[PDB]
DNA sequence: AAAAA
RNA sequence: GGACCUGGCGGUGCUUCAUAUCCCUCUAGAGGAGCCUGUUCUGUAAUCGAUAAACCCCGAUCAACCUCACCACCUCUUGCUCAGCCUAUAUACCGCCAUCUUCAGCAAACCCUGAUGAAGGCUACAAAGUAAGCGCAAGUACCCACGUAAAGACGUUAGGUCAAGGUGUAGCCCAUGAGGUGGCAAGAAAUGGGCUACAUUUUCUACCCCAGAAACGAUAGCCCUUAUGAAACUUAAGGGUCGAAGGUGGAUUUAG
């Protein structure tokens, strides 16, 4: 389409808690449990409005249901209304 | 993230500015910094509506007003 | 002796199949995960109510067919989507298979409200993969 | 059992034409290796073992080889030494000794008219599609072992190295590190390491006093204890360059003997780009250019600190 | 009672189209695909799964729907809802000197019914003070009432912003916040002689 | 709308009605124990709310009211209960949600309860007129709907076009060889609307169309003047005025179709691009022009209602079931009599393949034509849909496709033909006989196999009936042209027992193979 | 404390109690035993004790080319089954 | 049907802590106070101490929803430590695997 | 609010709709200790009997 | 201590 | 009573091994001091189970109030779920497990030898074992091919848990069930584990170890304050003066 993007991947974390394994007097054999989550984020840029809205629906359309979605989308802005010479 | 919970459509100023909702107290003394704390407590509270707040103030008001003999005896007046 | 949902070996007439001969020590090796959703990854709320709606699903869809369930569910949350993954043998009539169906679509629509559409798997039998 | 064999060949075949077609390419270019490909790409399967992966190659991999049948419609067994069990290995064993004794009559006849590894008993049961045991495998070995210490031609060498295959690489030489110039930089060369989670870089310069520059400062101030500047000097007396270099290093993370080890090892694997590599293989045979994997192992449950148990009392 | 039916493995011809048959991603169903993929940790002596049956390839989502000819036709059939980037707006130097303020979103996802976000009103506003109208006093006063949200290496305002549900009302408050600090900047109160 | 399985597959058009019949049970028992229960359907935990996820409510909500009450239990055993409410308590009934209700409910009672509103409260008249004349369209009087007329002209207002049809319909309905009387009465209709300052509907003319259709045979101008009367008001004419005017026209033009084209004609013009909703009957007039289309072989009319089916807006192309698939059976025979084997095929992949199964005359007419062409190979699964869809003429369906290869001789790669003999025969034996054992013996005969053949005369001789002349010469040459005369001599005993006519020429030919061979 | 409600092999193992310790030494007698039977065997697909008339289940659905009513049994039939049950 | 009594107390105590909790809120914040005499929060803790029991936050009990455990209960999906490793190992909860390292 | 489901369960289970076996099994082993002969009294009879 | 048209 | 087979045992014999096991031996700990938390006991109306290798900051990852399955006082009988018991039984179970077990056999179906007895079937320069599955290996993950983690059966302990959760038997259902207030959590004496110290290898000013100085530390007890709670009686911390006993522990033990 023409959006040019890299590719990188972030850090995981791994997150390991100790539990009891029966329900009496067995705490010296205890049974333990992980939560594997990776991190793979693009960077799109040079994106106008619909182009950006297309690409969304895009991913929305196809996004399967073992993995999440965080759009943080940057705007821009030229100047407000009172930023110039402003005297209230 | 907006599509139903929209504040009743709602703008900023009724949010921040909260000053047009104290008539009924005075201006220099601990009743008025108490409502100066609870005005700064509601306003940085992105969880309740403008409607709950204005409830909140008046109940307070309200009760302020009802307690009158404590307040006169307090070496104060109240407003 | 510690002994799981594995099935116990006696002698030679036990029909087990994939689901059934395996430890929860193979999940994420040779096995893995009858549901899937974004509920348990960290930092992400709304998982107790989706774990009580699995289970409630399960129980109902254990509840209503009597033993046509031939293994398990395989459940996938994807926003507002409840895909049912289930199997059925092939001992009764399909009229009242797509009666079911249908009830059982208009019944978790309007429940949990969430549109949902089944997708049945017809086996000819009981599913097996060793006599363990 | 054949027919669903033949059933499995033709279904992995139209299979093969339906994904050619479908993937935009020919059924003719369409070789295993983008079969797999295809397949690891439209089946993103979320296991560990290898086992467990969508596998779908030539179907004679997949199945077991059937073994085939020894005796016709009359009963009469193919092979002459059938009436054992064991027809594969005793055949190959008569063979290989009917081949003994030629090579000792061809011995006899001459005196009177005058890198590789061998198999496995795995391997072989896998090549023989026959179950064995250990010491018929030994006595096989040492026969062969026999056989060629005698002498034997050109037949037999093909016919001994046809139940022979081959050994990996053995060269374990150290490289040599690229002479890089950035902007008029001459003997300037870049390296790494990593020793109980510390990330060291080294910069070996030859056109120096006899100092190292720890981020920007020197290495006194940042390593006040003796035990690091003699980890730092070590190097530099094992190859007698101490007042030669003035080179500088930039580590970050660890303690002061992980960070110290770590510099150590960057500056050691720098070290062998203005050397021959005889005095590397020195240096690696006698503790340098090594990694160290002594990495703190996880606590156990149940215990007082990963080794260490709780007072367990007898009575 | 009883009956049986042929698949469609043997039904369908070659030259057909692939997303035709698997639009939405469907949870494979083993009966219009032709590809008899074995999945699956096998015994020692044995054959494993083929596909039938196999709770492997139902419980791993497949990924037929996305053919590569689909792909592109959905791609080019997108055209017409798209705008085209301005030439003028191509290097990131042009991007801070035409438009130096940045908003940023917050837009995460939740499974299940639930769309409201708890953590989706976070609006950081990031506005480069190296183009502004800004000279001594006045920057110096902006920079004292403002602390430690400024930074002294980027030179980019980063101001917090959390006081409502919505996301615009926020907009509008830090607008107004940065208007307010533009206005106290030019003016002298009585108690800043005694600096 | 079904599922994807192969064991749970749509076979013929009896199982997706079957499916469909479920699925709509199913719904609607949900939603009655939904609604038996409502306390347990209300924890709602969504956000975005959808509207389609509340039961409807049907208990009143008011008592001491009396209007609002009235139309709380009308609108939301319920219809008495409110008249007898809004009459204890003095409510005026209205022509809106009231009269109709009571008409669609319960027809002497709503003209009962009209009548007794009329004379205890007198409101509006046009509007009840018009209710009261639709309420007698259903019951046939035309002296209440004159009379409901006359008030809605004499009460100073607007007549209602509803009241005016109803009429027209009932007045058309029983008429007994009337011509100039549908014209005097559309006349009148028109004089009217011109005094009244107003305009005719579309749906008043279709309903006249319909009624002068429904009376004589040939009377498809009265309907096609209706139907341009309509279209030239400004909007598009319904499409049920069309599609009687071909009905009406497909009677009596059996001698030419000039009628019918004109019909087919006119109908494309009133609603052939853009499905637009408007009428009541719009995919009649697309079967009826498909079937003329099938009736008298036109590649151009077949091709419009193929491009003005479901290629732009699938809404005129199937109205039900049993109307799609006689189109479709027909537009199959089209395809197969017209082009030569590659329409045929075509057809039958994206109809018998799409849809469901054949029927009788078109499973007939698709086996003729891929024998007339050469396609004898799916023959077999043609007539297993044949009887799943119909247990009464899988017999001739049988014969049919078994009489393609029973009359030939034997060729090299003719097996396919044998194979689906032998199916049919199979399929003929387990079903539930003479001519069918006959024909399955001479195929079997004609085949090649020797064992097979053998069974066949033997299954056949045991069904009260011999084989013809030809198929017995055949055996008893196979016999003497093998050394072994005891198929001739069992069939000269089968000749001779069952009281043939092939008696003295079976026992000489059985004499002959027995002495020289 | 409601969910529980395991599957009836569960419960049915658990009541018999035939995989314990006491059937390996000779603990208990040989006449003190708890048979089996199958209690899901004439119960057809949508049996209520009401009497729910099912077009889909119970009653064949399309009766002669035609759609049954929705109705409900009444109690001389739902005694009638009861007395046969 | 249920036949457990202290999670049904538990629930009623939630909903009733729901129902009363501006009132507490108030009290709360008009305690809390360096300002103000103290005659007005000796009569707030006189006003929240003549209400009646059950209804406080303080009661609150985290549980499970389907064992109805006292102790050894988690916060994240309310339930105790025993059906965790049960429908663990019986395999609903995704991404819960094993702790192999 | 584990009781809406629990009548929910209740009326299904009763209309036929879902077929519970433990309370089957406990409907079971009800009548089979009545039918031994030891039911439950009846309402306000049994220390006083 | 024998086997739900 | 005589004879034969298997298991256990022999302070029963020969040979080879134990890599934290036995010392000749190395390091760190309990038993000697104080506190806390478990057993039992003391008067009381004040809970239950565990109570030898395989159990003790045990069920509990919380006994101030619900969390008290314990008691006393005031009441109720659709008594609150078309029911139920937090009454008694693991010596009725499912389910979650423990040392043996830091391993190498358990082992469906046949053949041979004990004249066809309980039983046994080993010898590769070979005198009767091939053999479905289970167990190790084979495998996943961390830094691989080391190592670690994770797995590790048939059975023993009528082993722990009917008080993870459901269920079997006896009794009640005008009660052992339920609604409100208070108390049982204080020490005559026996006891396991954890924490704090036993000097110049200690501590203070600052400093993350180039200085200067003092020939080591607080349990508990008194008062006040801070954050939360409806109430501070012990739970968290801090401030103010005072502050036990201890200049390295004997028979008896653990880990590396
Ligand atoms: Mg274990
Ligand atoms: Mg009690
Ligand atoms: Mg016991
Ligand atoms: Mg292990
Ligand atoms: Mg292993
Ligand atoms: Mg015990």
């Amino acid at each position: 389409l023409g959006i040019s993007i890299k590719v990188h991947e972030p850090p995981r974390k791994i997150e390991r808690f100790t539990l009891l394994q029966s329900v009496h007097i067995y705490k010296k054999h205890r049974v333990q449990y992980e939560m594997r989550t990776l991190y793979r984020c693009l960077e799109l840029e040079h994106l106008t409005g619909s182009t950006a809205d297309v690409y969304l629906e895009y991913i929305q359309r196809n996004l399967p249901e073992g993995v999440a979605m965080e759009v943080t989308k940057t705007q821009l802005e030229q100047l407000p209304e009172h930023i110039k010479e402003p005297i209230w | 993230n907006e599509a139903g919970f929209d504040d009743d459509g709602s703008e900023f100023h009724e949010h921040i500015f909260l000053e047009k909702h104290l008539e009924s107290f005075p201006k220099q003394g601990p009743i008025r910094h108490f409502m100066e704390l609870v005005t700064c407590g509601l306003s940085k509270n992105p969880y309740l509506s403008v409607k709950q707040k204005v409830e909140h103030i008046e109940w307070f008001r309200n009760y302020f007003n009802e307690k009158k003999d404590i307040l006169k005896e307090s070496n104060i007046q109240f407003n | 002796k510690n002994r799981a949902a594995r099935v116990r070996v006696s002698k030679g007439d036990k029909p087990v199949t994939y689901e059934e001969a395996h430890a929860p020590h193979y999940i994420a090796h040779r096995k893995g995960w009858l549901s899937l959703h974004t509920g348990n990854l960290d930092g992400e709320d709304h998982a107790a109510e989706r774990t009580v709606e699995d289970v409630f699903l399960r129980k109902f869809m254990w509840g209503t067919f009597p033993g046509c369930l031939a293994d398990q569910l395989v459940l996938k949350r994807r926003g507002n989507q409840l895909e049912i993954c289930a199997v059925v043998l092939r001992q009764l009539s399909p009229h009242k298979y797509y009666f079911l169906v249908g009830y059982s679509e208009t019944l978790l629509s309007y429940f949990y409200k969430c549109p949902v559409r089944l997708h049945l798997q017809t086996v000819p039998s009981k599913v097996v993969y060793k006599y363990l | 059992t054949e027919d669903f064999i033949k059933k499995q060949i033709e279904e992995f075949n139209i299979g093969k034409r339906h994904l050619a077609n479908m993937m935009g390419e020919d059924p003719e270019t369409f070789t295993q290796e983008d079969i797999d490909r295809a397949i690891a790409y439209l089946f993103p399967s979320g296991l560990f073992e290898k086992r467990a992966r969508p596998v779908m190659k030539h179907p004679e991999q997949i199945f077991p080889r059937q073994r085939a049948i020894q005796w016709g419609e009359d009963g009469r067994p193919f092979h002459y030494l059938f009436y054992t069990g064991k027809q594969s290995y005793y055949s190959l064993m008569h063979d290989v000794y009917g081949m003994l004794l030629n090579l000792e009559k061809h011995q006899s006849h001459l005196q009177a008219k005058s890198g590789s590894r061998w198999l496995i008993k795995e391997e072989l049961e896998e090549m023989l599609v026959e179950k064995l045991s250990d010491l018929d495998y030994m006595q096989f070995i040492r026969l062969l072992e026999k056989l060629l210490t005698s002498q034997c031609g050109a037949a037999e060498e093909e016919f001994v190295q046809r139940f022979r295959r081959s050994v990996t690489l053995e060269s374990k030489k150290q490289l040599i590190e690229p002479v890089q110039y950035d902007e008029q930089g001459m003997a300037f060369s870049k390296s790494e390491g990593k020793r109980k989670t510390a990330k060291a870089e080294a910069i070996v310069y030859k056109h120096g006093s006899g100092r190292i520059k720890v981020n920007g400062i020197d290495y006194q101030l940042y390593f006040p204890i003796t035990q690091d500047r003699e980890q730092l000097m070590f190097p530099f007396h094992f190859v007698d360059r101490l007042g030669k270099h003035d080179v500088t290093c930039t580590v970050s993370g660890g303690g002061r003997s992980a960070q110290a080890g770590a510099i150590r090892l960057a500056m050691a694997k720098a070290l062998c780009s203005f050397v021959t590599e005889d005095e590397v293989e020195w240096m690696r045979q006698a503790g340098l250019l090594t990694t160290d994997p002594r990495v703190r192992e996880r606590k156990k449950p149940g215990q007082e600190g990963a080794r260490r148990k709780f007072t367990w009392k007898k009575r | 009672r009883r009956k049986a039916l042929p698949p469609r493995t043997e039904k369908m011809a070659v030259d057909q189209d692939w997303p035709s048959v698997y639009p939405v991603a469907a949870p494979f169903k083993p009966s219009a695909v032709p590809l008899p993929v074995r999945m699956g940790y096998p015994v020692k002596k044995g054959v494993p799964m083929a596909k039938e049956g196999n709770l492997e390839l139902l419980k791993i989502p497949n990924f037929l729907h996305l053919t590569p000819v689909a792909i592109k036709k959905h791609c080019e059939a997108l055209k017409d809802f798209c705008t085209e980037w301005p030439a003028a707006l191509d290097s990131d130097e042009k991007c801070e000197k035409h438009f130096p303020i940045e908003i940023d979103s917050t837009d995460y996802v939740s499974s299940g019914p639930s769309v409201r976000n708890p953590r989706a009103r976070v609006v950081v506003l990031r506005v480069k003070l190296s183009s502004l109208n800004l000279d001594d006093h006045a920057k110096k006063k902006l920079i004292k009432l403002v602390g430690e949200r400024y930074c002294k290496t980027t030179d980019v305002l980063t101001i917090k912003t959390d006081r409502c549900p919505l996301r615009r009302q926020n907009y509008d408050y830090a607008v107004y916040l940065l208007t307010v600090l533009y206005h106290e900047s030019w003016n002298t109160e009585e108690w800043e002689k005694s600096k | 709308v079904f599922q994807d399985d192969p064991y749970l597959m749509p076979a013929s058009s009896l199982e997706s009605r079957s499916f469909l019949l479920a699925k709509k049970s199913g719904e609607n028992v949900a939603k009655f124990i939904i609604n038996s229960y409502p306390k347990y359907f209300q924890k709602d935990i969504a956000e975005p709310h959808i509207p389609c996820l509340m039961p409807e409510y049907f208990e009143p909500q008011i008592k001491d009211i009396s209007e609002a009450a009235l139309k709380e239990r009308i609108e939301l055993e319920p219809s008495t209960d409110y008249h007898f409410q809004q009459t204890g308590q003095s409510e005026a009934l209205e022509e809106e949600n009231d009269e109709t209700s009571r008409r669609k409910a319960g027809t002497w009672r709503a003209k009962n309860n009209a009548e007794r509103i009329f004379s205890l409260m007198p409101e509006k008249n046009e509007h009840s007129y018009c209710t009261m004349i639709r309420g007698m369209v259903k019951h046939r009087a035309y002296e209440q709907a004159l009379n409901l007329y006359t008030e809605l002209l004499n009460n100073r207002l607007h007549a209602d076009v509803y009241t005016f049809n109803a009429l027209i319909e009932a007045t058309v309905c029983a008429i007994n060889e009337k011509f100039e009387e549908k014209w005097s009465k559309i006349l009148e209709l028109l004089r009217h609307m011109v005094a009244q300052k107003v305009k005719p509907n579309l749906q008043t003319f279709n309903t006249i169309l319909k009624c002068l259709r429904r009376f004589h045979v040939f009377a498809r101008s009265p309907a096609l003047q209706v139907l341009r009367e309509m279209k030239a008001i400004g909007i598009e004419p319904s499409l049920a005025t069309y599609h009687h005017i071909i009905r009406l026209f497909d009677q009596p033009g059996d001698p030419l179709k000039r009628s019918s084209f004109i019909i087919y004609d006119i109908m494309n013009e009133l609603m052939g691009k853009r499905f637009s909703p408007k009428d009541p009957d719009d995919d009649k007039f697309f079967q009826s022009a498909m079937s003329i289309c099938s009736s008298l072989r036109d590649l151009e009319l077949a091709y419009q209602v193929h491009g003005l089916l479901k290629t732009g807006d699938n809404w005129k192309f199937i109205g039900p079931d049993q109307h799609r698939n006689f189109y479709y059976s027909k537009f199959f025979d089209l395809i197969c009599l017209m082009e030569q084997i590659d329409v045929t095929l075509k057809w039958y992949e994206d109809l018998i393949p799409s849809a469901y199964f054949p029927h009788s005359q078109t499973m007939i007419h698709l086996l003729q034509a891929l024998d007339v062409a050469n396609r004898l190979e799916v023959i077999p699964k043609i007539w297993k849909d044949s009887k799943e869809y119909g247990h009464t003429f899988r017999s001739d369906l049988r014969e049919e496709i078994l009489m393609l290869m029973a009359r030939d001789k034997h060729p090299p790669e003719l097996q396919v033909a044998f194979a689906d003999c032998a199916a049919d025969i199979k399929s003929a034996y387990e079903s539930q006989p003479a001519t069918s054992l006959n024909c399955i013996a001479i195929l079997f005969l004609r085949a090649g196999r020797t064992q097979e053949a053998w069974k066949m005369l033997g299954l056949f001789r045991k069904h009260n009936k011999i084989p013809r002349s030809e198929l017995l010469n055949e055996l008893m040459d196979s016999a003497k042209v093998s050394n072994s005369p005891s198929q001739a001599i069992e069939v000269v005993e089968l000749a001779s027992a069952f009281s043939l006519p092939i008696c003295e020429g079976l026992t000489q030919r059985v004499m002959s193979d027995f002495a020289i061979n | 404390s409601f969910f529980t409600k395991l599957t009836a092999d569960e419960l049915w193992k658990g009541a018999l109690a035939e995989t314990g310790a006491g059937a390996k030494k000779g603990r208990g007698k040989r006449t003190k035993k708890k048979k089996r039977k199958d209690l899901n065997r004439g119960q057809i697909i949508g049996e209520g004790r009401y009497g729910f008339l099912w077009p889909g289940l119970n009653v064949p659905l399309m009766k002669n080319g035609a759609v049954q009513t929705i109705a409900q049994r009444s109690k001389e039939e739902q005694e009638k089954v009861e007395a046969d049950m | 049907h249920y036949v457990d009594w202290r999670m049904w107390r538990d629930v009623k105590r939630r909903k009733m802590a729901y129902e009363y909790a501006d009132e507490r809120l108030r009290i709360n914040s008009l305690r809390k106070n360096t300002i103000l005499p103290k005659i007005l929060q000796d009569v707030a803790d006189e006003e929240i101490a003549a209400l009646p029991r059950d209804s406080c936050p303080v009661r609150i009990r985290n549980r499970c929803v389907m064992t109805s455990r006292p102790r050894g209960v988690k916060r994240r999906w309310r339930l105790s430590r025993i059906v965790f490793r049960h429908l663990a190992d019986h395999g609903q909860l995704s991404g819960i695997q094993r702790a192999t390292w | 609010n584990h009781h809406t489901y629990a009548e929910l369960m209740q009326t299904l289970r009763f209309l036929g709709l879902y077929r519970d076996e433990h309370q089957d099994f406990m409907d079971e082993q009800k009548r089979l200790k009545k039918l031994r002969g030891k039911e439950k009294p009846k309402k306000g009879e049994g220390k006083r009997a």
